[PDB]
């Protein structure tokens, strides 16, 4: 009986939307760490009046992205049609 | 053809035959017990130099 | 020729059959079985490179398209390219360790010449075919590699009269220089098969899997008693890389070293420089050369480590004088109030220490050279790993230097135990 | 059974892990040679497995020598299924494989071809004859001398539609592969005129140098000759499955 | 010997430092059936996949080693193939080597055996058309970091605004996966882009999914052929260790059987002088040691 | 005490052993991966091809 009936609720990907609009923001919290770093390094690059052009705000912004899309990724893609759903 | 298929196999327990014999007198009393010092040190340096040079690539990378 | 004597053996089918089906192997551990694997892998090489010589055609614009479409046109061809790439690694895998083992056991003495450089002379053409066979991957790792080569190459003539165009047409790969480079590979590569059988045929003279003279006569018939316990060893090691390969690589995996062999010659033509690396086998030599700077002295050393891996008998050998030789010593002849010293005589392999604290300093400093790439992007810049430099060092002075090895501590320690002794019994 | 071996196994004085003499032992065969003498005090022997590593089974030994050369055989097989999967791989790179067939299928109208007419079409990049056989040409055909006819094995191929039979051969002349002329008075069939080989209305070979009627073209009509039908043979290849799942 | 986790570089591999390696792979666990244990393209998945490359994306890019025939049996049958792939035209400048082969002087409709050509005849027609900057051939582009992942990240990876310190040159785009995090690629995967045959709904996830998957579809060694390979494995692994305990009694017990041997030594004292052992011996390298050796 | 009746016997063990080897592998790996095949995304297609079609305008 089971997939035999209606589905009860409908996601915003079985809708034809995209979801990680919104779950960026909902993933933001945890990665915070990294997010005070990138604004603190922003606000000494700012403060600078000479700056070697080697030094940029990239690294910790990478690390940043790297931890909000470890946990942004995987949700969404478990959602998706075609692989085993969790 | 008059001799055991696979003699003095498990005489004993696996502890006399296994854990004392084959690790304790085969593993440690030959090969561990000629190499554990020199390759404990070797590996405990090049992790200490590898830390180091990523720091030093850290400093690079990052300011602040 | 009258300073030839001859030959230990001569290869003919008769008497290699004969000699093969009448040999005797004394018994043995997996330790004393690379040999063996080696010469496998090596039959499995020609084998596989036969078969993928038939697919590749030597235009470089054709090859990478050549290789996408006749793995799905044909069955079992991409098949023979992972045999024909884990063989390689695993060859050099297997002549590693068999070079380990022998460096252990001491194998420096004269009755062990003829072994040993009939082995290193093998090793060492083994390394120059590898070297063409990158070539014929036409990526941006052959690029750079050929790139290399010719750069030392031409080192030795100063720049100076194109003398590397007979090979390294431009000191790019192109039609003639793939082709050549093709063609010399599989000729070389069959030829080491010959190599590896004189090889064998001279190591049987004096063959030990231990340092230690067991007292044993009998010995095991090799068609079927040895050979199929060096089989099985090569089936358990073989079944042992599996699992460490399953488990240390990740089905997809982030930032592996095979991401610089994205690019193929022609097709692109900018090259990301930044991430430059070989395979791990030729990773140390990259590394040495990244550690110093200098063209010359990184040259030298190559060269220095080939030879003096190959001259070991007779740096560190008996040579016919019976321990009678004598040394030059910096220091200790102030000690001793002596120019030269007498070489020391025990020397055995299992029962001292300082031989296996040396040998394994050796290893790990190996092991720590291929652990990485110096990434020279800023490694001078920054202070480089001083890991990687003492490892270097140290393995220069391992291969070369006679106080790490055969060292007189032990002898004059014994002596002077046997001369207490020897006192007090009178 | 295994549980029991193991318990019998367990409680066994050894020193160390190893089964050795605890007392020196001392061995001396009757009928040595008369100048050996005596044994000498060296105790040359640590370990009795000569007599310890025995299953008394003196009776019945061939049993045990059937069941080493059982265990040898089981080694020995798993090594040349390893063999023959080598030799799969190598085999199979030097002969090719079809992976899949590429289509030929095809349809050409013979509706408006008139009766007793030849036409030549473009198929698979060949020319190909298209004839119309009348009730008269037929009879004619048969009833002829079968000593001209140089093919036993051959056979002619005729449809049923459209009132009249249709053939469909294909149009290379046996010989070198020169195309035959389309018709000539004495009989309305085919004649290769570059060296004189002479067939019949039914492609048949009669009194030709070519050893070999024309090809047949396989072709199935349907829609009373209007949806000719025209696929290449197809023959067996194999392994044909590409993937196990 | 322990590389830390920090500098941008996995596992040592230094590069890549200006890039988001990590997704999907170190750093989260994106889901793919292809790389499971015992799993599998997903028909479905690569067939929704190529459907997305041909109406979108075939249009910029192409895969020049690959042809559309490698569809044949998990993606695609013949005549459907056929017919999906009859929509597009080849010129004979798309041709990397006639060979008189192809014997065209005009457009003509593809065949499934035709190579992936991007709609440009050559790699510098594309630049010019794409702003200087050359659309990728899809072609092995599995060596790139996260593998996989690579392309679905960066078809979904335009959210993040650049920091401070970083331009974005006009005709460029942000996107943290890409090389210096600036792209030249703009933004292509829109919900309802693309109708599905299935009526699977279409959003950009989905569709980046699809992309994914049949991209890794039309590789070699991490494509199509992987998971059949791996099978393979497991089982030569499964031989390999029910024959480990008779390749056991093949030779261990047999050699510790050989060396069952008693041995005795007695006392010789006849008249016999052992002159056997004073002149005898035979060196076979006896000819190495004559005339150089102790003399 | 006929060698090539044995040398049947040791190809039969070959034989096993490769069935042994194969057979459940291959049954699991196509058990486990019953529902990815192209026939159920054919049906798919096939169902919504049916279900667009009745439910259309001229
Ligand atoms: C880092 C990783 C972690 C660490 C890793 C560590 C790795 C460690 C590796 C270690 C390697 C070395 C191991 C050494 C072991 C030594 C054992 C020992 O002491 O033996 C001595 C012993 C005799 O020594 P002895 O000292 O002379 O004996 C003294 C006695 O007092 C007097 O002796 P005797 O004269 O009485 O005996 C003479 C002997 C002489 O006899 C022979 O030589 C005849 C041998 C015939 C072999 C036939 C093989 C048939 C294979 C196919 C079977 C069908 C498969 C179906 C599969 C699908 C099922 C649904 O006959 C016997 O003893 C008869 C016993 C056998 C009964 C018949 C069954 C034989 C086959 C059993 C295995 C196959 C099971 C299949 C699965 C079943 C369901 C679970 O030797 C034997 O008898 C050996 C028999 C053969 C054993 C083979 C085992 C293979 C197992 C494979 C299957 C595994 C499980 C299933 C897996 C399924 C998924 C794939
Ligand atoms: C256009 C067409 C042209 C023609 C095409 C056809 C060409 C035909 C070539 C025919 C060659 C005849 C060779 C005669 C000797 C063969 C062995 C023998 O005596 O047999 C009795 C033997 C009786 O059985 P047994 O009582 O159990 O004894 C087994 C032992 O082998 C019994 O051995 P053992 O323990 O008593 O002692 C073995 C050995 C003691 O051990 C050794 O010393 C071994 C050899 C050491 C040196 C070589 C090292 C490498 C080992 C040999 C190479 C093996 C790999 C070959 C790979 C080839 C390329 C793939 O002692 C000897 O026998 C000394 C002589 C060894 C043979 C060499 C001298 C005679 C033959 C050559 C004379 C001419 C010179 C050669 C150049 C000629 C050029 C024209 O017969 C068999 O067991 C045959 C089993 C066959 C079935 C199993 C394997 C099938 C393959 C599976 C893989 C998948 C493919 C399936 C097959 C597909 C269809 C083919
Ligand atoms: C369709 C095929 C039809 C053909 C026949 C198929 C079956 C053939 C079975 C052949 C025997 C296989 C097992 C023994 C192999 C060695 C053979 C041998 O040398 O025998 C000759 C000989 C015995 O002379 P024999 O009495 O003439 O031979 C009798 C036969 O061998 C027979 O002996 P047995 O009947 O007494 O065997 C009992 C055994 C076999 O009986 C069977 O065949 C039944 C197996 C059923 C498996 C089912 C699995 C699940 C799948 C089915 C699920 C659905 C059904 C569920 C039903 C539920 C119902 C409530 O049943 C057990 O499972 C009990 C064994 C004790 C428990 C051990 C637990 C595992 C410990 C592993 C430790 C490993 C440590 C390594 C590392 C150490 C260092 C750290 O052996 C010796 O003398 C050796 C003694 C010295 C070595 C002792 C080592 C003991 C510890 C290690 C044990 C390793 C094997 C464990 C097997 C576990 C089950 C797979
Ligand atoms: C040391 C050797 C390996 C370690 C383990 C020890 C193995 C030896 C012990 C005895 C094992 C006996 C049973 C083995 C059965 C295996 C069956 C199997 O998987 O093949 C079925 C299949 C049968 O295929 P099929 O006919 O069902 O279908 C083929 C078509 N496709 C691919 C679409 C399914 O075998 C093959 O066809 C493979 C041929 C390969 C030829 C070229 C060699 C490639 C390498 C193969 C081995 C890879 C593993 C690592 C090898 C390392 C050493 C080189
Ligand atoms: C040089 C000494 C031997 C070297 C051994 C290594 C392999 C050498 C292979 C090349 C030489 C082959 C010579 C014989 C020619 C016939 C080959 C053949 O099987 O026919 C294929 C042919 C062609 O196969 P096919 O028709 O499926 O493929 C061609 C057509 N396509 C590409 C469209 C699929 O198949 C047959 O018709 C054979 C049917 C009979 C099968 C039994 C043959 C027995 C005699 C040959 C046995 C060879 C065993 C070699 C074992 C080696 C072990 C290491
Ligand atoms: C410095 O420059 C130089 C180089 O480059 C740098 C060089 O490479 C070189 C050396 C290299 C070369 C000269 C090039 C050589 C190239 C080589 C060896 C590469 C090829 C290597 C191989 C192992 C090829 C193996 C090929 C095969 C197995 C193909 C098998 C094919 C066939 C047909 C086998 C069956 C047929 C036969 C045996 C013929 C017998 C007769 C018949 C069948 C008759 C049939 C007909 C009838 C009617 C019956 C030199 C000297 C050099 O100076
Ligand atoms: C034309 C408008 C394009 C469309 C349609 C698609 N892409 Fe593209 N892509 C395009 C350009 C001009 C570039 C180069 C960007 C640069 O700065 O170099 C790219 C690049 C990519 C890449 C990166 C390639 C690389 O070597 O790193 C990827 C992974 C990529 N594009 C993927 C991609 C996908 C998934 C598309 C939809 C299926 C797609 N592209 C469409 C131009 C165009
Ligand atoms: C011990 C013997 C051999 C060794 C050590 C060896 C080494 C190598 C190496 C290292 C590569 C490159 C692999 C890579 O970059 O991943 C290679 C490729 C290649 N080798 Fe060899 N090789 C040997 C024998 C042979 C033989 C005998 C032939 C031909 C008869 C051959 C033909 C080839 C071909 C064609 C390639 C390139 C294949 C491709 O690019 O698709 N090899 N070899
Ligand atoms: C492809 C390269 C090589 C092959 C194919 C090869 C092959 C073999 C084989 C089969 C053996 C017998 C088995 C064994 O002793 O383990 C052996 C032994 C030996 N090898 Fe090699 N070998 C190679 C490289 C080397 C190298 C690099 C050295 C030394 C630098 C070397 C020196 C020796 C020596 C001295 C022995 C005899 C050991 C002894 O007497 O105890 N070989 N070789
Ligand atoms: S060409 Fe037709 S008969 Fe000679």
């Amino acid at each position: 009986m089971s997939n035999v009936s209606d589905a009860q609720i409908q996601e915003w990907i079985k809708r034809g939307e995209d979801p990680k609009e919104f779950l960026l923001k909902e993933c933001a919290p945890q990665c915070t760490a990294w997010k005070e770093k990138l604004g603190r390094c922003e606000a000494k690059l700012k403060s600078l009046v000479n700056a070697d052009p080697e030094m940029s705000c990239m690294y910790p912004l990478r690390d940043w992205v790297t931890c909000i899309e470890a946990c942004v990724q995987p949700a969404i893609t478990r959602n998706l049609f075609g692989s085993k759903y969790m | 053809s008059n001799q055991f298929i696979n003699f003095h196999f498990m005489l004993g327990g696996f502890r006399t035959y296994v854990l004392e014999r084959f690790f304790k007198q085969v593993w440690y009393r030959r090969n561990i017990r000629t190499f554990w010092f020199p390759v404990l040190i070797s590996y405990t340096s090049g992790c200490i130099t590898m830390r180091m040079y990523d720091n030093n690539c850290y400093d690079y990378f990052y300011f602040s | 020729m009258e300073w030839n004597k001859g030959t230990y053996m001569s290869t003919s089918i008769k008497k290699i059959v004969q000699y093969f089906s009448v040999m005797t192997v004394s018994f043995h551990d997996i330790n004393s079985l690379f040999g063996f694997f080696t010469f496998l892998t090596i039959a499995s090489q020609l084998v596989s490179g036969t078969m993928l010589a038939f697919s590749l055609v030597p235009e470089p614009m054709l090859i990478p398209m050549v290789r996408e479409e006749e793995d799905v046109e044909d069955l079992y061809t991409d098949d023979f390219f992972w045999l024909h790439e884990r063989g390689v690694d695993m060859l050099f895998i297997f002549s590693y360790f068999h070079l380990f083992r022998k460096i252990y056991l001491n194998n420096f003495e004269y009755e062990q010449e003829a072994a040993w450089k009939s082995g290193v002379f093998t090793f060492l053409l083994f390394q120059v075919v590898v070297f063409l066979g990158l070539v014929l991957c036409c990526t941006h790792l052959s690029d750079i590699t050929l790139a290399i080569a010719a750069n030392l190459y031409d080192t030795f003539f100063a720049g100076k009269g194109k003398f590397y165009w007979w090979i390294f047409t431009s000191k790019e790969l192109n039609t003639d220089t793939i082709i050549r480079l093709a063609y010399l590979h599989y000729v070389l590569a069959f030829f080491l098969a010959y190599l590896g059988l004189i090889h064998g045929v001279d190591m049987h003279y004096d063959w030990k899997n231990e340092s230690s003279m067991d007292g044993l006569e009998t010995e095991m018939i090799w068609f079927d008693e040895a050979l199929s316990n060096e089989l099985g060893a090569m089936i358990e090691i073989i079944l042992i890389v599996m699992i460490v390969c399953f488990f240390m690589y990740p089905e997809p995996e982030a930032l592996s070293y095979e991401f610089f062999m994205w690019g193929d010659i022609g097709f692109i033509n900018d090259v990301r420089f930044l991430s430059v690396a070989p395979h791990w086998y030729f990773r140390p030599f990259m590394a040495w050369l990244t550690v110093c700077p200098f063209h010359k002295i990184g040259l030298f050393g190559l060269i220095y480590y080939f030879f003096i891996l190959f001259y070991q008998p007779v740096i560190h050998g008996t040579n016919e004088q019976n321990n009678y030789t004598k040394r030059n010593v910096a220091f200790v002849s102030f000690f001793i109030n002596r120019s030269d010293i007498m070489t020391p005589k025990y020397h055995s392999v299992e029962d001292n220490l300082l031989h296996q604290i040396t040998f394994w300093l050796f290893l790990c400093s190996a092991l720590y050279v291929t652990s990485y790439l110096p990434y020279g992007r800023f490694y001078n810049r920054i202070n480089g790993n001083y890991g990687t430099l003492w490892s270097f060092m140290y393995i220069f002075f391992y291969l070369g230097n006679s106080f790490l090895r055969r060292p007189l501590i032990t002898e004059l320690y014994l002596f002077n135990a046997f001369v207490k002794s020897k006192f007090l019994k009178k | 059974g295994v549980l029991s071996e193991y318990n019998q196994r367990l409680s066994k004085k050894l020193h160390k892990g190893h089964l050795v003499e605890d007392k020196p032992t001392f061995f001396v065969t009757s009928s040595r040679p008369g100048n050996f003498g005596d044994h000498i005090d060296f105790k040359v022997n640590i370990d009795n497995w000569f007599d310890e590593n025995r299953v008394h089974n003196e009776h019945e030994t061939d049993i045990r020598r059937t069941q080493i050369y059982t265990l040898n055989a089981i080694y020995y097989g798993g090594l040349l299924s390893f063999a023959r999967l080598y030799a799969m791989g190598v085999i199979g790179r030097l002969n090719g494989w079809k992976r899949y067939e590429r289509d030929t299928y095809s349809e050409v109208d013979i509706g408006a071809l008139p009766p007793g007419e030849v036409m030549q079409m473009v198929w698979n990049g060949t020319p190909i004859f298209i004839r119309r056989l009348t009730s008269n040409e037929v009879k004619e055909e048969n009833e002829l001398p079968s000593n001209t006819l140089l093919d036993k094995d051959k056979e002619v191929i005729l449809s049923d539609a459209g009132n009249t039979k249709v053939i469909v051969v294909s149009a290379v002349c046996t010989h070198l592969g020169c195309i035959p002329i389309p018709y000539l008075g004495a009989y309305k069939g085919y004649v290769c005129i570059c060296h004189g080989s002479v067939y019949d209305k039914f492609a048949r070979v009669r009194q030709g140098p070519a050893l070999l009627n024309l090809p047949a073209i396989n072709n199935s009509i349907h829609d009373e000759g209007t949806l000719v039908c025209m696929e290449q043979l197809k023959f067996p290849h194999e392994p044909s499955q590409r993937f196990w799942a | 010997f322990i590389y830390r986790d920090d500098i941008g570089a996995f596992w040592g591999i230094k590069g890549y430092e200006e890039l988001v390696t990590e997704v999907g792979t170190h750093k989260g666990h994106n889901y793919w059936p292809q790389f499971s244990f015992l799993g599998t393209y997903d028909s479905g998945s690569v067939r929704r996949g190529f459907q997305v490359f041909a109406r979108n994306c075939g249009n910029c890019h192409g895969m020049i080693y690959k042809k559309y025939d490698y569809l044949l049996d998990k993606a695609y049958r013949q005549l459907e193939l056929a017919q999906m792939v009859s929509d597009f035209t080849i010129h004979p400048a798309h041709q990397h080597f006639k060979q008189y082969y192809y014997q065209e002087w005009d457009e003509r409709d593809r065949v499934i055996c035709d190579h992936i050509y991007p709609p440009y005849f050559s790699q510098d027609q594309a630049k010019n058309a794409n702003g200087g900057v050359w659309p990728t051939d899809f072609s092995k582009i599995k060596l790139r970091p996260g593998g996989i992942n690579y392309i679905y990240n960066i078809s979904t990876g335009y959210h993040f605004t650049p920091p401070f310190g970083m331009d974005v040159p006009k005709g460029k785009y942000f996107n943290p996966y890409f090389d210096h995090m600036i792209i030249g690629m703009p933004r292509q995967l829109v919900d309802g882009l693309v109708d599905y045959d299935d009526g699977t709904p279409a959003s950009t996830p989905q569709m980046a999914y699809d992309v994914s998957n049949f991209i890794n579809f039309m590789q070699r060694r991490v494509g199509y052929k992987r998971p059949d390979k791996m099978v393979r494995y497991y089982m030569v692994f499964t031989g390999g260790l029910l024959i480990l305990p008779f390749k056991y009694f093949k030779t261990k017990a047999y050699y510790r059987n050989l060396l069952s041997l008693r041995w005795e030594m007695y006392a010789v004292r006849d008249g016999v002088y052992y002159n056997h052992f004073k002149y005898g011996g035979y060196n076979s390298r006896a000819y190495q040691f004559r005339g150089y050796f102790w003399a | 005490y006929y060698p090539f009746l044995w040398q049947f016997f040791i190809l039969g063990t070959s034989f096993v052993w490769f069935h042994v080897c194969y057979d459940p592998w291959l049954a699991i790996y196509q058990a486990n991966n019953a529902h990815r095949s192209l026939e159920t995304a054919l049906t798919k297609e096939k169902a919504h091809k049916k279900k667009l079609a009745e439910q259309e305008e001229s």
